[PDB]
RNA sequence: CGGAAGGGAUAACCGCUGAAAGCAUCUAAGCGGGAAGCCCGCCCCAAGAUGAGGCCUCCCACGGCGUCAAGCCGGUAAGGAC
RNA sequence: GGGGAGGUUUGGCACCUCGAUGUCGGCUCGUCGCAUCCUGGGGCUGAAGAAGGUCCCAAGGGUUGGGCUGUUCGCCCAUUAA
RNA sequence: CCGAGCGCGGGAACAACCGAGACCGCCAGCUAAGGCCCCCAAGUCUGGGCUAAGUGGUAAAGGAUGUGGCGCCGCGAAGACA
């Protein structure tokens, strides 16, 4: 025979909590949902994989020392232009960052793995823009 | 523990007492509960961390119930030549070996109050934040300076050979 | 943080008090207050600030003849004073007392691209001795092989001129209600009879 | 003493206090203010 | 005229209540002081911040092929340009 | 007398380059490093004060001008918080 | 072993480390080395031990009341550590 394709999926929205699980644990799966590979009719090349919206990420929750010790760079072409800010801080200011970031390396990279990414829709709240489904999760 | 005012709580131990309420909240880990009228505090195992909170919690609780009890006794002895303690309106105003005179305002949770000129009182009615403004005055003017003049609780001073030692 | 539109007019030096000082005026006028912005709507606290009347045919449309008080549009138009919330009428020039010190902002005149020297300022250099090749040059830009990339941002040789800088601590010891005029001890940046935004100083708040 | 890589209890009235972190050997006499370091 | 003032977290270090280990400790829970250093305030860029944001106004259909599907074609209205 | 770290010096090796990799100092233009020379702070001192010594943290900013020598290195010069 | 196996898969990339001899096709099954949380294919399997350092994520003589576990010789209900 030859494997199957699927035409043109409906994307499935989703959502999930924030609050009380770890940061890292979280993405591993997330991701996979970005992409079809939890579906039974995933595919490499069209990214059909859940918008996952997210709620409250500003109390996101990790282990050890990661709040003060976890370190964000971010570097200008300018030399001198490292700035390391960290996870602490990180949380204060923008903390949605934190995940979408957790996350965003955890797709692949060519031009759709940062198309899945828009895929991701994450706020520190709760509240997001209540469009459709979303179907809660855990 | 007898006319005070406990009140345990999830890991908060708010505690009334005839001058006032103070809160204490240390982990829940072990056991807080009031019993029979006398506080009570248990590990939950023969554990390093567990047996360090265990004593560490059940001594910290059982002074906050005396802080309420009135546990104040602390007091500086300003020990020097020209340094003078005054006390005007709200504010001490001790004069020592700066230039100028130091103004202290005693604040929210403590009172402190000056006998006369060569020795502070403090009425500290807070066990925790006590300590620390004792220490905040014997550190606003360093004593034993080699050989005296400063700000001494009571603590003998190390002495220091004087107009010597300079070779 | 107040503040006020402005536009340049001489820089001599009045010898008031005893001592001489450098003046720089500048006319603040009428010059209006057209709308106001607020959090929810905007996220600041701001005025729009006009200018000078002469606005017939070659404007009209939006106008904001619209906003909600008309007041016709200047010519020179209108800018913003952020975290300002004024009284209300076209605020004129008295906005500052005669004693005060503040901050004045306004584009630097073109000197377009210049050499390194007149830039951010190099050197150069051998007039004689070395060559002739090289009077106005940078010689130097980055290391041999590693990086083997030449520095971001490396001073070089580029534009100067067509630009904007925002002045701190000044002086005005003048104002005049009778004629809508600013003076200050002499700083101004940009050209004559163009156009400036002055507002408070900063200091200690 | 003070600052070093080998810090002793030398005078009996020493003791060694692992501290903020790393190891410190206080007294009376601030002398023998000794840390691993 | 610019380096400020000031705010927030800190090093090394100095301290407070306090245990394991009745005593001790500046700590393993908690808390305070502390640097020209870190973040900001300051000046400037900057929504090509593909995520193009926001505010204030201003103009408005069927006119010929797409009936249902996104276009396509000729002048117009705010306008903008040569 | 032991143990290390560093890769500047001085050497051992001869793998890219013999159809080319133009070697010194100075000009110009730097940038990074910290085992800090100056400036903060702090510790201790055989530290009265003064100034000094030594050890830890700290690169933000600064690190001058003339004489001799091609000379960097050096000495001198008059200085500087350096 | 390369060279001649820069044909294959691990090894992050790497002639020679590990695994393993390419006549060709296959949208078929096992399996090697590594590996199974997601790269990237497969256990966030199962069960119990150690550690609090990001050790793991590459350094020594040496140093310390770090923490788990083992062993030895007194002290002690005649009464002790403090």
């Amino acid at each position: 025979m030859k494997t199957y394709v699927p035409k043109q999926v409906e994307p499935r929205w989703v959502l999930i909590d924030a609050e009380g699980k770890t940061l890292g644990r979280l993405a591993t799966k997330i991701a996979t949902l970005l992409r079809g590979k939890h579906r039974p009719d995933w595919t490499p090349n069209v990214a059909m994989g859940d918008f996952v919206v997210v709620v409250n990420a500003d109390k996101i929750r990790v282990t050890g020392k990661k709040l003060e010790q976890k370190i964000y760079t971010r570097y200008s072409g300018y030399p001198g232009g490292l700035k390391k800010i960290p996870l602490e801080k990180m949380l204060a200011t923008h903390p949605e960052r934190v995940l979408e970031h957790a996350v965003k390396g955890m797709l692949p990279k060519g031009p759709l793995g940062r198309r899945l990414f828009k895929r991701l829709k994450v706020y520190a709240g709760p509240d997001h823009p209540h469009q459709a489904q979303r179907p809660e999760k855990l | 523990p007898k006319g005070v005012s406990v009140e345990v709580a999830p890991g908060r131990v708010k505690v009334k007492g005839p001058k006032g309420e103070l809160e204490v909240p240390v982990s829940p880990e072990m056991r807080v509960v009031v019993e029979e009228g006398v506080v009570r505090v248990e590990r939950p195992s023969d554990e390093r961390r567990h047996k360090s909170l265990h004593g560490l919690t059940r001594t910290l609780i059982a002074n906050a119930v005396k802080g309420v009890s009135e546990g104040y006794s602390k007091e500086l002895l300003i020990k020097g030549i020209g340094y003078r303690a005054r006390l005007v309106g709200r504010a001490l105003e001790l004069t020592v070996g700066f230039s100028h005179p130091v103004v202290v305002e005693p604040p929210e949770g403590i009172t402190f109050e000056v006998p006369e000129p060569t020795r502070v009182r403090v009425s500290g009615i807070d066990k925790q934040k006590v300590g620390q403004v004792a220490a905040n005055i014997r550190a606003i003017r360093k004593p034993s300076a080699y050989h005296e003049k400063g700000i001494y609780y009571a603590g003998e001073p190390v002495r220091l050979k004087p107009g010597k030692a300079g070779a | 943080m107040k503040g006020i539109l402005g536009v340049k007019v001489g820089m001599t030096r009045i010898f008031r008090d005893d001592r001489a000082v450098p003046v720089t005026v500048i006319l603040a006028g009428p010059c209006p207050v057209v709308q106001r912005r607020t959090p929810e709507k905007d996220g600041y606290t701001a005025v729009q600030l006009g200018f000078l009347p002469q606005n017939p045919k070659r404007v009209n449309r939006p106008l904001k003849g619209h906003f909600a008080k008309a007041g016709v549009e200047p010519v020179r138009i209108l800018r913003e004073i952020r975290d300002f919330n004024p009284e209300g009428d076209t605020v004129t020039v008295e906005i500052f007392k005669p004693g005060e010190r503040v901050d004045v902002t306004g584009t630097s005149k073109g000197r377009g691209f210049a050499g390194v020297m007149k830039r951010w300022n190099f050197a150069g250099g051998p007039d004689s001795h070395g060559a002739h090749k090289i009077h106005r040059h940078p010689g130097s830009i980055g290391n041999r092989k590693t990086p083997g990339r030449v520095y971001k941002g490396k001073k070089m040789a580029g534009h100067y001129g067509a630009e904007r800088v925002t002045v701190m601590n000044l002086e005005v010891v003048d104002v005049i209600p009778e004629e809508n005029l600013l003076l200050v001890k002499g700083a101004v940046p940009g050209p004559n009879g163009g156009l400036v935004i002055v507002r408070e100083t900063k200091k200690a708040a | 003493m003070k600052v070093r890589a080998s810090v002793k209890r030398i005078c009996d009235k020493c003791k060694v206090i692992r501290r903020h972190g790393r190891v410190y050997v206080i007294c009376e006499n601030p002398k023998h203010k000794q840390r691993q370091g």
